RNA sequence: CACGGGUGACGGGGAAUCAGGGUUCGAUUCCGGAGAGGGAGCCUGAGAAACGGCUACCACAUCCAAGGAAGGCAGCAGGCGCGCAAAUUACCCACUCCCGACCCGGGGAGGUAGUGACGAAAAAUAACAAUACAGGACUCUUUCGAGGCCCUGUAAUUGGAAUGAGUCCACUUUAAAUCCUUUAACGAGGAUCCAUUGGAGGGCAAGUCUGGUGCCAGCAGCCGCGGUAAUUCCAGCUCCAA
C-alpha cells in the first residue's frame, strides 16, 4: 500500500549519478524505513540497492505523505568517489574514527609546547 | 506661529528651542539636577538596608499612623522613608535585611495621606511582600 | 506607634472556603455568559438590574 | 551575526479604551454568534480589516489611471474575491470600504462547517477541528482558523483517520467492545 | 552662534508611537569608524603602529633557591565584584563560508542542542443525546391550561461517543542526537488530567449582600472611604475585565 513517485529528475553526469524528490504515500502506516526506500527504488528502477542512497525525509501534516531526496550512482566506487563520509556511515561501509574533538585539541596543544621529535612521545 | 516669513526656520527653531526649557516636564527630563535628586538614579527598582522602622502620622482630614522603613541604598548610599504597602507586612520586615524599593507611580512624588515618602517596598530579603501577605511563601529563617 | 501593626489581621474571624464546583472556563466560558446574557432574558419594562443585584 | 529571520509582526491591535459598554456588547454578540474563544480573535480581525481599509483609503487617495492604483486594486480584489467575502461582480475598490467585521467571520473554517451543517453546533465543529475529524483537499485541518478559499470551499468533508468517517474507532468505543467481549467471555 | 563646555552622544540604514504634522530611541547580528587595562614606539609583512606580535613606564597579579622568569577573556563557555537587570566550563566542521603547499587538514566564525513568561504567531481546560424545568414564532383557550411539525437555555440527573497532555516500542529527523510530524499499545465524568492575575463608590465593566474592626488596622495613581448599621478595610458568597 506504500507508493513511490518520483519528481524533478536529473541526470547529473559531472557527479555521475541520477537525482529525484521521492514523494512516498503510506496511508495506514508510519514513516517507512530507508531500507524499504532503497528496496524500492532498486525494484524500480531496476538496479541493485547499493548505490542509493535516501535521505532527508519530511513527513506532512495528517499523515499521508513525505517528502525526501535521493540520489541514485553508477556504482560504489562513483559512490565513495562523491559521497559525504557520514552518509556513508550512516548504512555502514564507512567507519569514522572516535577520537573526540576536545582531547584532539588537547593533543594538539600538547603538541605544540614541545618542540622536535618528541612531539609523538607526547601523545600517549 | 508668530512670524510666517518664507525663511524664518531658525528663528522659529531657536525660539521653540528657548521656550521649550519652560516646560516643566522637559526641563525635569533634560536637566542632570533632578537625576542628581533622584535616589534611584534613573532606576526603576533598588535594594537596600533596613536600619529603622518608622511610624508616620498622616496629613489632613485622613488620620492615621502609616508604616514606614528607613532604606538605606546600596548603589548610592542615600536613605529612603520606603513605604509598607500592606496590613501586617510591617512584622516580616526586621532590622538589617536586604529589601527592594520602587517607586509608587506618581513618578517621584508624595502620595495622598503619606507626607514626604515616594517609595515603598516590593521584596523581603529575596522574598516578596505579596507572597508573604497571601501566605504562599515563608520567610527563610 | 507601631504595636498595633496586624490588628485587625489578626482579629477577624478565620472564615474556611467554601468547596465549589470547577468553572468552565476560556470558549465555554464566554459560550456559557453569552448565554447568561442574551438569549435568557427578555425585556421587561422599569430599570433593569444589574448582574450581581441583590436585595 | 547568525543565520535567522527576526521578522515577527502583531496580529492584534487592543483598542483605546479598555471599559466600552457597546464595544463589549458588540464583541460579545460577535463571540456568541460566531463560536470564538477570545476577544483577540475579534481584536485580530478587526486589524486584518484594517489593514484592508488602509490600503483602500490609500488607493482611493491615488487619482484615477495610475498604474500602481490599478495593479494594487485589481490584485486586492482578487484576494477579496479569492477569501470569498466579496463578490465577483461586486469587485470595485471603492466597495471594499463598506466591508464588514460579520462578512469576515463568515468565511471561517468552524462557519462554513456549520453552515454546511456536517456538525451539530459551532463549537462542535470546533471540537471536530480540534480532535482532526476533518480534512480540507486530502489535508487534515486542525486549526479552526483556516481562511477557506471559495475554490477550496466544496472540498470540506470528514478525513480519513476519523471515526466518524471511514476508519477505525475511538478509544471509547475500543475500550466498550473490550469490556464487552471480557464480560461476555 | 565661531570658540569653549556637557552628553546618562560611535554615525547611518532603521525601531516605537503614530490622522495630517511631529516626538523619542538606535550599544545590538548589515555598512563604515575606534579599541584590546592606560598611553607611547617598532620588527616582519602588499596590507598593523597588530596586542590569541614584540619593546619600555604606570595600575593589577604568578613562581622563585632572592641570581631571575612569565601575563593581558570589551573572543567562546565559566568565576568574582558591581548591580533592578542578562544562559552551558556541551556536541560538530555535517549547512554557510574563510585560510593553507589545498578534492583530503583546521576554524568557540558558524551550525545544533541545555536555561529562557524579553517578545511575536498558532492555540487544550470539553461537546452531544435523553429526563426534569424556565421561556419564545404557531394552533386552541376570555384567562387558567394543552399538541409538538420549529426551538434556546439551566441543573454533582444519567448515558456512551471523540480526542490530546502524559507514558512509550518503532521509523523519520540529525555529523551523532533532541524537538516537530507519523505510528502500534495504554491514557478522562467532581473528565481532581481542578486557570489564574486585578477589581466591584465615581472615572471604569461589575452587590447599597453577610460577619468583625470603629479616623485604629488599613483602602485609595485623582476625588475620597473608616470617628460601633463601612455599596471603598479585613474574610465568605456572587459578579466584572483579560
Ligand atoms: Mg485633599
Ligand atoms: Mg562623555
Ligand atoms: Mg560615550
Ligand atoms: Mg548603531
Ligand atoms: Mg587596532
Ligand atoms: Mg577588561
Ligand atoms: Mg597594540
Ligand atoms: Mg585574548
Ligand atoms: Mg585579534
Ligand atoms: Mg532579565
Ligand atoms: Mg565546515
Ligand atoms: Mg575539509
Ligand atoms: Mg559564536
Ligand atoms: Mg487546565
Ligand atoms: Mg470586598
Ligand atoms: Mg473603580
Ligand atoms: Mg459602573
Ligand atoms: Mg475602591
Amino acid at each position: 500500500t506504500v507508493t513511490i513517485r518520483t519528481r524533478k529528475f536529473m541526470t547529473n553526469r559531472l557527479l555521475q549519478r541520477k537525482q529525484m524528490v521521492i514523494d512516498v504515500l503510506h496511508p495506514g502506516k508510519a514513516t517507512v524505513p530507508k531500507t524499504e526506500i532503497r528496496e524500492k527504488l532498486a525494484k524500480m528502477y531496476k538496479t541493485t540497492p547499493d548505490v542509493i542512497f535516501v535521505f532527508g525525509f519530511r513527513t506532512h501534516f495528517g499523515g499521508g505523505k513525505t517528502t525526501g531526496f535521493g540520489m541514485i550512482y553508477d556504482s560504489l566506487d562513483y559512490a565513495k568517489k562523491n559521497e559525504p563520509k557520514h552518509r556513508l556511515a550512516r548504512h555502514g561501509l564507512y567507519e569514522k574514527k572516535k577520537t573526540s574533538r576536545k582531547q584532539r585539541k588537547e593533543r594538539k596543544n600538547r603538541m605544540k609546547k614541545v618542540r622536535g621529535t618528541a612531539k609523538a612521545n607526547v601523545g600517549a | 506661529g508668530k512670524c510666517r516669513g518664507l525663511r524664518t526656520a531658525r528663528k522659529l527653531r531657536s525660539h521653540r528651542r528657548d521656550q521649550k526649557w519652560h516646560d516643566k516636564q522637559y526641563k525635569k527630563a533634560h536637566l542632570g539636577t533632578a537625576l542628581k535628586a533622584n535616589p534611584f538614579g534613573g532606576a526603576s527598582h533598588a535594594k537596600g538596608i533596613v536600619l529603622e522602622k518608622v511610624g508616620v502620622e498622616a496629613k489632613q482630614p485622613n488620620s492615621a499612623i502609616r508604616k514606614c522603613v528607613r532604606v538605606q541604598l546600596i548603589k548610592n548610599g542615600k536613605k529612603i522613608t520606603a513605604f509598607v504597602p500592606n496590613d501586617g507586612c510591617l512584622n516580616f520586615i526586621e532590622e538589617n535585611d536586604e529589601v527592594l524599593v520602587a517607586g509608587f507611580g506618581r513618578k517621584g512624588h508624595a502620595v495622598g495621606d503619606i507626607p514626604g515618602v515616594r517609595f515603598k517596598v516590593v521584596k523581603v530579603a529575596n522574598v516578596s511582600l505579596l507572597a508573604l501577605y497571601k501566605g504562599k511563601k515563608e520567610r527563610p529563617r | 506607634s507601631l504595636a498595633r501593626v496586624g490588628k485587625v489581621r489578626g482579629q477577624t474571624l478565620k472564615v474556611a472556603k467554601q468547596e465549589k464546583k470547577k468553572k468552565r472556563t476560556g470558549r465555554a466560558k464566554r459560550r456559557m455568559q453569552y448565554n447568561r446574557r442574551f438569549v435568557n432574558v427578555v425585556p421587561t419594562f422599569g430599570k433593569k438590574k444589574g448582574p450581581n443585584a441583590n436585595s | 551575526p547568525v543565520a535567522r529571520s527576526w521578522v515577527c509582526r502583531k496580529t492584534y491591535v487592543t483598542p483605546r479604551r479598555p471599559f466600552e459598554k457597546s464595544r463589549l456588547d458588540q464583541e460579545l454578540k460577535l463571540i456568541g454568534e460566531y463560536g470564538l474563544r477570545n476577544k483577540r480573535e475579534v481584536w485580530r480581525v478587526k486589524f486584518t480589516l484594517a489593514k484592508i481599509r488602509k490600503a483602500a483609503r490609500e488607493l482611493l487617495t491615488l487619482d484615477e489611471k495610475d498604474p500602481r492604483r490599478l495593479f494594487e486594486g485589481n490584485a486586492l480584489l482578487r484576494r477579496l474575491v479569492r477569501i470569498g467575502v466579496l463578490d465577483e461582480g461586486k469587485m470595485k475598490l471603492d466597495y471594499i470600504l463598506g466591508l464588514k467585521i460579520e462578512d469576515f467571520l463568515e468565511r471561517r473554517l468552524q462557519t462554513q462547517v456549520f453552515k454546511l451543517g456536517l456538525a451539530k453546533s459551532i463549537h462542535h465543529a470546533r471540537v471536530l477541528i480540534r480532535q482532526r475529524h476533518i480534512r480540507v483537499r486530502k489535508q487534515v485541518v486542525n486549526i479552526p482558523s483556516f481562511i477557506v478559499r471559495l475554490d477550496s470551499q466544496k472540498h470540506i468533508d470528514f478525513s480519513l483517520r476519523s471515526p466518524y468517517g471511514g476508519g477505525r474507532p475511538g478509544r471509547v468505543k475500543r475500550k466498550n467492545a473490550k469490556k464487552g467481549q471480557g464480560g461476555a467471555g
